[PDB]
């Protein structure tokens, strides 16, 4: 024990956001995590109380008109799909208006950030509280607690409420891929994260909107740079390389890590039966340079709770995004309740923070250390004590 | 056969067919024209 990663209230706070877990409580890659009724028919319903920074539906549709292989697109009226022929035509947008014909999907911002129905303290908060402040109807016209997921678009500011929950269909016998085969309905499509494209695409169950200021302290939004993720154990912190189960892979860019924590098959998913992972799985990891300069991927399920220092590491969660920097459109107008900065949390001074060296692991023959240098926290493993070595 | 594709479907997620959505922002919404069912 002596984790300085749980010493007080404030860093168990700053490190309890990467327990998703504990947070966002459902499916990462596929989010199914809830059932609900509708017209006496159970069905699954995205549960996840984190937004999914990247996240976007790739679709197999034929590269021909009017096809456009884009999830935001309308979904198809009867009309189109008769035109158009197999397969499906159009995305997962909700294309639903009122009696005068305005549009509830996409929804621009400026319109909501300025609303009485709309009390979340960011843009992302005003559009997930907008996904969750929209149930189905049923038969009789009544309100059901069925909620749909929502894509907010960062760039051009406008909030998607998707009529397919869906987020993965597979294989020949259930869809085609560019249209074969030609018979089937669906084209194939599935949950990806791109090392270049649609990183200001952020993806959330409605219920992210429940309480649409909570993800700005409970959720890890952004990468982690200079630190490894960790497990504290024997009075020392274990970066997942050194942890038996953790996966490493080659890359050629951080990027690809933080791709590949989303999408390696470990991943936390509630695609079938009707798994509900409960955010258990394999989304956490880092990108490290090895001894001889190339690039690694780290992967593990071992939700962190300590922190390695390297400077060059950077740490990525499956839900969270490519960059390390906070975005304006999650940053609350009042400073007095914004969260602490990475920067802040992990913060020392020199003359109030002694450097300590933890009792040896005799098993690995490593001792934790523990300092501060730039007044930032430094957590390493040194050698043991000549003394300590001989009980290695 | 052909149960089992539509047990796929469900366990994946395909929605229920709705006629409206009531929204609290802009009130009840309706498609304007008939969706593709299979959708
Ligand atoms: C993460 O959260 C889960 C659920 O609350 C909990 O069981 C687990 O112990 C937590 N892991 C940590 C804090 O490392
Ligand atoms: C949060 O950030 C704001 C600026 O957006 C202020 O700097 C505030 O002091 C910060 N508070 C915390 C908890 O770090």
């Amino acid at each position: 024990s002596g984790n300085p990663f749980q010493a007080n209230v404030e860093m168990k706070t700053f490190m309890e956001r990467f327990n998703l877990t504990h947070h966002h409580q459902s499916g990462i890659y596929v989010d199914l995590g809830q059932d609900k009724e509708v017209d006496g028919t159970l069905y699954r319903e995205p549960a996840g109380l984190c937004p999914i920074w990247g996240k976007h539906i790739e679709l197999q549709q034929p590269d021909r008109p009017p096809y456009r292989n884009n999830f935001l697109e309308d979904v198809p009226t009867e009309k189109e799909y008769k035109q158009s022929g197999n397969p499906l035509p159009g995305g997962f947008n909700l294309n639903f208006v009122t009696p005068s014909g305005q549009r509830i999907s996409p929804f621009p911002m400026e319109l909501l950030e300025k609303n009485s129905n709309i009390k979340a303290s960011t843009d992302l908060g005003r559009c997930a509280e907008f996904a969750f402040k929209t149930v189905a109807m049923d038969k009789n016209n009544k309100a059901t607690k069925y909620r749909y997921p929502f894509v907010y678009d960062s760039k051009k500011r406008l909030c998607h409420i998707l009529y397919v929950s869906m987020q993965l269909m597979e294989g020949k016998k259930y869809c085609s891929v560019k249209g074969e085969p030609p018979d089937l309905t669906w084209y194939c499509f599935k949950p990806r994260k791109s090392v270049t494209e649609n990183h200001h695409l952020i993806y959330g169950s409605a219920y992210v909107g429940e309480n649409p200021d909570a993800f700005i302290s409970k959720c890890p939004n952004q990468a982690l740079r200079g630190y490894r993720f960790g497990v504290w154990k024997k009075g020392r912190c274990l970066d997942y390389t050194e942890l038996t189960d953790t996966v490493i892979e080659r890359v050629e860019s951080k990027a690809q890590c933080w791709v590949k924590t989303f999408e390696n098959d470990g991943v936390a998913s509630d695609q079938p039966d009707q798994p509900h992972s409960g955010g258990v799985g394999r989304n956490y990891g880092f990108y490290y340079v090895d001894t001889t300069g190339e690039g690694k991927c780290a992967l593990s399920d071992q939700v962190p709770d300590c922190l390695v220092s390297d400077s060059a590491a950077v740490s990525y969660t499956a839900a969270g995004s490519l960059s390390e920097e906070t975005p304006n459109f999650i940053i609350p107008s009042n400073p007095s309740v914004t969260p602490p900065t990475p920067e802040t949390a992990l913060q020392c001074t020199a003359d109030k923070f002694p450097d300590s060296f933890g009792a040896c692991d005799v098993q690995a023959c490593k001792r934790q250390k523990t300092s501060c240098v730039g007044g930032q926290i430094q957590s390493t493993s040194v050698d043991c004590t000549a003394d300590e070595q001989n009980e290695c | 056969s052909a149960s089992d594709i539509t047990q796929h479907l469900n366990d994946s997620g395909l929605g229920p067919a709705v006629e409206c959505l009531e929204n609290l922002v802009v009130g009840p919404v309706c498609p304007a024209a008939v969706v593709a069912p299979a959708v």
